């Protein structure tokens, strides 16, 4: 088969039938995702002293606690069924963020 | 195209706008042109955005690509 035939008509985000707790469990990795990613370059700019050392720890401080309320959540067991498929996806498409993954281990 | 070719067109369009909008936040921090509370707001929710974009990006190319 062709492109127009693979690709033909417009795939939603979320299967129709996706479950109400399901959806949920996205969102929250999402949440999860957006603190890695933010966290990363918090790290970065640390480590070339463009932020203040007090605001530093704060703010890594408040990023460390919210990642835990949202892991510590949605069954527990159902956000790491999805961990191993978003990094063979981050794999793939060569997605890091090895300075926040650092971090995280320790906090 | 065809819908499904324009709405996969459009997300990694929009993939690439995502990247480039939390690159740009990123080197004015780095810069200190914009605080760390600024940063930070900002970039976790184009980063929430971004999340999304590619699990529907994966969702549709799924199909060994
Ligand atoms: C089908 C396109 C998939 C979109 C996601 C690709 C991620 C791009 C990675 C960019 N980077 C320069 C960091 O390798
Ligand atoms: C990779 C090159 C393909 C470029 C395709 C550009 C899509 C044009 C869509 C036009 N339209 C206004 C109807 O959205
Ligand atoms: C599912 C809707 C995603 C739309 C993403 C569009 C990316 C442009 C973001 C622009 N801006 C930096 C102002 O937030
Ligand atoms: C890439 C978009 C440019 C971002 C510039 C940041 C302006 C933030 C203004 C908001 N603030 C309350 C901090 O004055
Ligand atoms: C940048 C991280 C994004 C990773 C997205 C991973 C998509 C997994 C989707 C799983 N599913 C079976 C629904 O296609
Ligand atoms: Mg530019």
């Amino acid at each position: 088969m062709d492109i127009s035939q693979l690709f033909h008509d417009e795939v939603p985000l979320f299967d129709n039938s996706i479950t109400s707790k399901d959806k949920e469990v996205i969102e929250t990795l999402s949440e999860i995702y957006s603190i890695v990613i933010t966290l990363d370059h918090v790290e970065k700019a640390y480590l070339k002293d463009s932020i203040d050392d007090t605001q530093y720890t704060n703010t890594v401080d408040k990023l460390l606690k919210q990642f835990k309320v949202y892991l510590n959540s949605q069954n527990k067991e159902e956000i790491n069924k999805h961990f191993q498929s978003i990094e063979a996806f981050a794999d793939t498409y060569n997605i890091t963020a090895s300075n926040a993954i650092t971090r995280l281990e320790r906090g | 195209m065809t819908d499904g070719l324009n709405q996969l067109y459009n997300l990694v369009a929009q993939d690439y706008a995502l990247t480039d909008t939390i690159e740009a936040l990123s080197r004015m921090l780095h810069r200190g042109t914009i605080p760390l509370d600024t940063f930070v707001k900002q970039g976790r929710e184009l980063a929430r955005q971004q999340f999304l974009v590619r699990w529907h990006i994966q969702r549709i190319t799924s199909p060994l690509s």
